[PDB]
């Protein structure tokens, strides 16, 4: 079906500046277009309909403009409200489509994150189960990448991360990343290795145990 | 004043059959060109489409979920109900219905469209987590290690959330970081909590957990291994 | 298909 491209996917900010997110339909939706603002542990709430009309109730920093592929949304001043994530929708064509959202947050400088790396516990092991943990503390902006290893083996399908919310005083984010394996297969690989990409690190920086060295 | 609101339960198990009610007021599912609609939202996610009716009865469902998918509504009792079959774990997720405007009419004459094209006014959301675990406990285990160092606790296995997690009794707060739980293929969640320390603090560390559900309060002292 | 309200 048709698609509803974001861009950009994420933006920093800082309150007083001027952002446009911008949405492009792959088939034309006419002026059926609508943008929306949704705070964290809320439902979104309406901005623009009709591609350019301001919803009642909606303060004049928003603004939205164009037709058929391309539209854009700008807010002119960036209030702390406004540290959220918006999203377009499509109403030409069913099914009514929303974009992949947009998330502004809070700029800051650079922060590599300092990555820690966490055995499993034997009191795990003796239940018959392996996490191995990879902490990624306090970086941005908040796109990181990791990746597991062991004995050099790429990981993939074991594995879940979850990432805090930005912090109110650092702005920072912090990244847990769990692999999980059975105590059997861990017994039988030893370089266990969290690799991890991120803006701050020059090249990517490895955190790594030998399993079982004592 | 338009208000949505979403009602049904809270869990529900793979293969069976969910049943969200939208009861709304304000507005009429007999007024001119109304339609109420639903969208979901899985943790984490993008906003996803479901389907809408509108008051002159016309239905239309998301093509990738048309089979499992029943919308109906009663006039009467301000209601919009949507019915999932078959559902499994990829259906977790926040469930919100919403209103969608007919066009305005001058002396009962439509004259301007533009005001549908949006959906207007939202209930809160309900959450709803697909799973076939039953309540229980999380296993805690410890996680031991700019020159900071870092330990915390893994709270394994429980179902169903929430879980609370704090240091020292609630007397460490700096440098906590707890993480949103991960819902498990086994259907249980898990999730760490972490904290960073001057790495000469290594001061003791206790993390509090507390999985209210199962009635499991577990305190375990963390530190840095080796005897 | 196209939306209720297009024509």
């Amino acid at each position: 079906a048709l698609q509803l491209t974001q861009s950009p996917s994420s933006l920093s900010a800082s309150v007083g500046d001027r952002i446009t997110i911008t949405c492009r339909a792959s088939q034309g939706v006419t002026s059926a277009l609508a943008w929306y603002r949704q705070k964290p542990g809320s439902p979104p709430q309406l901005l623009i309909y009709d591609a350019s009309s301001l919803e009642s109730g909606v303060p004049s920093r928003f603004s939205g403009s164009g037709s058929g592929t391309e539209f854009t949304l700008t807010i002119s001043t960036l209030r702390p409200e406004d540290f959220a994530t918006y999203y377009c929708q499509q109403l030409h064509f069913y099914p009514h489509t929303f974009g992949g959202g947009t998330r502004v947050d809070v700029r800051r400088t650079v922060a590599a994150p300092s990555v820690f790396i966490f055995p499993p516990s034997d009191e795990q092991l003796k239940s018959g189960t392996a996490s191995v943990v990879c902490l990624l503390n306090n970086f941005y902006p908040r796109e990181a990448k990791v990746q597991w290893k062991v004995d050099n083996a790429l990981q993939s399908g074991n594995s879940q991360e979850s990432v805090t919310e930005q912090d109110s005083k650092d702005s920072t984010y912090s990244l847990s990343s769990t692999l999980t394996l059975s105590k059997a297969d861990y017994e039988k690989h030893k370089v266990y290795e969290c690799e991890v990409t991120h803006q701050g690190l020059s090249s990517p920086v490895t955190k790594s145990f030998n399993r079982g060295e004592c | 004043r338009i208000t949505l609101k979403e009602s049904g339960p809270p869990l529900v198990k793979p293969t069976q059959t969910l049943t969200l009610t939208c009861s709304f007021s304000g507005f009429s599912l007999s007024d001119f060109g109304v339609g109420v609609g639903w969208i979901r939202q899985p943790p984490g996610k993008a906003l996803e489409w479901l389907a809408i009716i509108y008051s002159d009865d016309d239905k239309r469902y998301s093509p990738s979920l048309n089979t499992r998918l029943t919308i109906t509504k009663d006039t009467s009792k301000n209601q919009v109900v949507l019915v999932m079959t078959r559902v499994s774990p990829v259906d977790t997720a926040t469930y919100f219905c919403a209103h969608r405007r007919g066009p305005t009419t001058l002396f009962g004459v439509p004259i301007a469209r533009g005001p549908v094209n949006a959906m207007d006014v939202w209930g809160q959301g309900i959450t709803v987590t697909i799973s076939s675990t039953s309540t229980k406990g999380p296993s805690v285990f410890p996680l031991a290690p700019g020159a900071a160092a870092a330990l915390g606790c893994l709270v394994k296995d429980y179902f169903p959330e929430p879980v609370t997690v704090s240091w020292n009794s609630g007397a460490l707060t700096s440098g906590v970081h707890t993480f949103p739980a991960v819902l498990q293929s086994s259907g249980l969640y898990s999730l760490s909590s972490v904290v960073t320390v001057p790495s000469s603090s290594l001061q003791t560390y206790t993390c509090n957990v507390n999985h209210k559900p199962s009635n499991t309060k577990v305190d375990k002292r963390v530190e840095p291994k080796s005897c | 298909e196209c939306d209720k309200w297009c024509s």
